[PDB]
């Protein structure tokens, strides 16, 4: 099934969001108790962005799948990256934000869409491990361009992140 | 893409130096007198490596260790002394590290060892995989940096002499049979510590 | 050019040496039994548990039993076994143990067998627990029943096998996962005069996929500095 | 006869070693994805280029991009790149500025892709110009039209890529060859309180006839001596 | 018994100006060490040209 | 069971010191000035293989002897002395050990023996089952656990010398094709003195 985290708002000094997984997940229901009931587990992931945007507004957003996002465990909400609490620029690891697209990623451009899909395999040192204390993957959105509207209406625009597990195998019941 | 010299394998396979290990033989005199120091194998020591293998998740190589010795007399004057010959260890992951010259540690019962003589071309010896997990971890979000990697030391086999010597070991690691995936965006600001933390 | 691995003594080497005494006379072999390929041999040999660890029973034959009958027994386990051959005191002075303390690194499933010496007219019940890695052993018989578990029966079965399947992350595992415990079921009833101080024996023993790697040195008798 | 290069180490020396642990049972590998086989991989990912270098915009969010709408805005570059990838600030931190900062000489064509981020509603031309090696960087419109060129249309048409052909009279070239730079063409235009603020962003790749030679150092990170 | 490094700097590369610098690390400079008493050193340097062949004549700029 | 690094052989054939042999060249001055010391071939100067051996009832292999000889000046200004030459001799079993230094012993008429130089590698021999029975006996119920082996000598050939040297010969014994019989439970006491004898 389809779980969606909880909807963040796109803001005009927003620096970007940051999820880890399966960290987001381990309240989601059926799969958070699955990985909580067993010691080893290895499941993919199916993520899906989307801004619900008018024809009006400006801007673009970058979703990266970073594997192994180590930052120099919020669970659902996650957390937002620092302009001057990951730097955005710094991508949380000292690395100029340009280069991050050599990860796999998206780009939402509001002329051009309001949605983007990806597809996560399973990415670990070990056939199977441990779905509780290891991140297997990491979700950053970033702010590429500024938000920016119509002096008519809105002011925050909602960003819905949904996830879905894939090829679920779990063992170790305790 | 394609054409040679841009390879994982021509990347990564170049020979560095990697560590630097002094040892002495006998009469302290006013000195500490260090018969062996112990060098943790890690690519954290050198800048240049470890950026390299910074730019992937996950590798898997061999590590070729070549080692030279050159030996100096601390007094010109003190008389012609005998051939030096020293003994490397490399320690499996797991096994205990040497803390004394003349302990248990050394003699070799499960872990490698090389003995080099003064003259003598450098000593070669290879060490493969030795990792738990299926590849190297360079990165870990959880609760793997300290990739094993074993441990290398180094000691003076030779017996009381009166003169003083003191030798200092050069080794160089070669990569070899390197394979990486999961590619990395390059570092952007200087190394702080072991970690990925930066200011 | 004088490189390391160059005219020089190495411990893991491996080439032809000279002869000492050529053309000498070997006696040649003789089919003497117990011939032995491989170390893992010794660790399917089922090897009594010194279980009972208590400074009574330390370093002598009660040890190795557990009194399966006390006057008003209680709802706590009896006796409890860690998954760790090369840590557990309980399981390393055992041949797996003594085994795997060559060896740093070890994968497989294990066998622990248990029998207990008694009458042949007592009859009871006892619950037999595993608990998966990484989950605290149970301290009631709920707590045992609410995991994997078998019923064992005192009476005409008086031996209980069960086998620890290799469940772990890495493909081998420090020698530096889960826990096994006994519980009582219902009571033990024994007839007219019957002895009721019967006793329990433990075994363990390595399975068909047992394997080491990376060979070290034993703790056990070391005085050589 | 004691000569070069024998019973001495050498840095790209290529024999076998002895073994230190023979028979060593190596992990079997297994299908991590995201193998790579040759770093011209990295080369051919498109990077967000730093672009508009400035005092207030260098190391942060806002030098990746550039306002593409003024008040009046000017008949002037807006923006200007240098074929140059290893010597070039705006493209040296990219990550095909980074490989090549590890090779002294380079080979291949290269493709900028540009994308512009606003509302739909937003029209307008822009002119893309490419100055061949060895000429100056146009000043103006008409200097950029006398040139190779091509005409960006503000609409349903929101990207364009460039590639630069291979033009030198050697192989290779070293890392220590013309000019790409956009104007305006007539204006931009949007409607009713739509905002006039949006922004354009720059990628820079390779192309598939990408390759280098003599790996040297890096320059990035140096304090060993 | 004295040794010595002799290191080959391929062009382009940054020319040593201390002894304990960064360019004695042979990050990508290849070098051989020669122990005193050993057979000389021998190394080959293959064509490293940036042209097609030497010009031992250059008539421009 | 099956998998590699268990077997018998990787077990068995390791490395490891067994003896020290320490020897002198001349001017004995205070000291004895022992020329050779002799060593019988045994495993149970060493725990580690002593036990493993101690695993079986028979076993049968061949023995590979390494020997590093390393030297040291007294003084350390008695003057350049010529390069040591050093004898070794295998003494096969129901020989006569060597009691004088110039002894008809060391005309090694039927004792093998390998002449070592100073600086050259160490020296390498194979000594092959020398055993009587078809099998060594670790243990002997009745009237084995001396099970042959041999002996080995080490003196110094060189000629009178004023200076004063003093050499240690490290032997390293590797087993080879090692078979084993009748499995044995392993020790669980300290060992004191070469029997069974327990405290």
């Amino acid at each position: 099934r389809f779980y969606t985290l909880d909807t963040v708002t796109w803001r005009k000094e927003s620096r970007g969001w940051w999820w880890k997984l399966p960290d987001a997940l381990k309240d989601m229901g059926l799969f958070g108790q699955n990985m909580f009931y067993h010691y080893l587990g290895r499941a993919g992931y199916t993520v899906h962005v989307q801004c619900n945007a008018s024809k009006f507004h400006q801007g673009a957003l970058g979703v990266f799948a970073v594997p192994e996002m180590c930052l120099a465990n919020p669970g659902e909400k996650g957390g937002e990256f620092k302009g001057s609490c990951p730097v955005d620029y710094l991508f949380g690891s000292g690395v100029l934000a340009g280069n991050a697209f050599v990860y796999p990623h998206q780009i939402i451009n509001l002329r051009t869409n309001n949605c983007a899909t990806l597809v996560l395999p399973y990415v670990n040192s070990l056939s199977i491990d441990s779905m509780t204390k290891h991140n297997n993957w990491g979700i950053a959105i970033l702010p590429l361009a500024p938000l920016d509207f119509a002096t008519e209406s809105s002011t925050e625009i909602p960003i819905t992140l949904t996830i879905a597990p894939m090829c679920c195998e779990f063992n170790g019941l305790r | 893409r394609t054409r040679s010299e841009s390879t994982v394998e021509s990347f990564f396979a170049r020979g560095a130096c990697v560590a630097i290990i002094e040892v002495d033989n006998d009469a302290p005199t006013k000195r500490a007198s260090k018969l062996f120091s112990v060098w943790k194998i890690t690519y954290k020591d050198t800048v240049q490596l470890r950026r390299k293998l910074e730019f992937f998740t996950y590798s898997r190589f061999d590590m070729e260790f070549t080692f030279v010795v050159t030996s100096n007399y601390t007094d010109a004057n003190n008389g012609h002394a005998l051939n030096q010959v020293y003994q490397i260890m490399y320690i499996p992951p797991g096994a205990p590290i040497p803390g004394k010259w003349n302990d248990y540690t050394w003699q070799t019962s499960s872990n490698p060892s090389v003995f080099y003589t003064y003259g003598a071309p450098p000593a070669r010896i290879s060490v493969p995989y030795v990792g738990i997990a299926n590849a190297y971890s360079h990165f870990y979000d959880g609760f793997a940096s300290l990739n094993d990697f074993g441990s290398l030391a180094v000691r003076v086999v030779n017996d009381h002499n009166p003169t003083k010597l003191t030798s200092k070991i050069r080794v160089y690691m070669k990569p070899k049979h390197v394979r990486v995936w999961c590619p990395r965006p390059p570092r952007a600001v200087p190394y702080y510590g072991p970690g990925v933390d930066y200011k | 050019l004088n490189t390391p691995g160059s005219n020089q003594y190495l411990t893991a080497d491996n080439y032809q040496s000279p002869c000492a005494i050529p053309e000498f006379d070997v006696t040649p072999p003789i089919d003497i039994p117990g011939e032995v390929r491989n170390m893992m041999e010794l660790a399917e040999i089922d090897t009594m548990i010194p279980l009972n660890l208590t400074n009574q029973r330390k370093n002598t034959m009660d040890m190795y039993r557990v009194e399966l009958n006390d006057a008003a027994h209680s709802d706590t386990p009896i006796l409890c076994l860690s998954l760790s051959p090369a840590s557990d005191p309980r399981l390393a002075h055992t041949m797996l143990g003594e085994i795997l303390n060559y060896y740093t690194h070890w994968a497989g499933s294990l066998k622990f067998t248990f029998l207990f010496c008694g009458s042949m007219m007592a009859t009871g019940k006892l619950l037999v627990s595993y608990a998966p890695p990484g989950a605290e052993a149970p301290k009631s018989r709920k707590e045992a029943m609410l995991g994997t578990h078998v019923i064992w029966d005192i009476g005409l079965q008086s031996s209980c096998t069960m086998v620890v399947p290799w469940i772990s992350n890495t493909t081998y595992r420090q020698t530096i996962g889960g826990y096994i415990s006994m519980f009582y079921q219902t009571r033990v009833v024994v007839p007219l005069s019957t002895p009721r101080k019967m006793d329990i024996l433990g075994f363990v023993s390595a399975c068909n996929d047992f394997s080491v790697r990376l060979l070290r040195d034993t703790t056990h008798i070391s005085q050589e500095a």
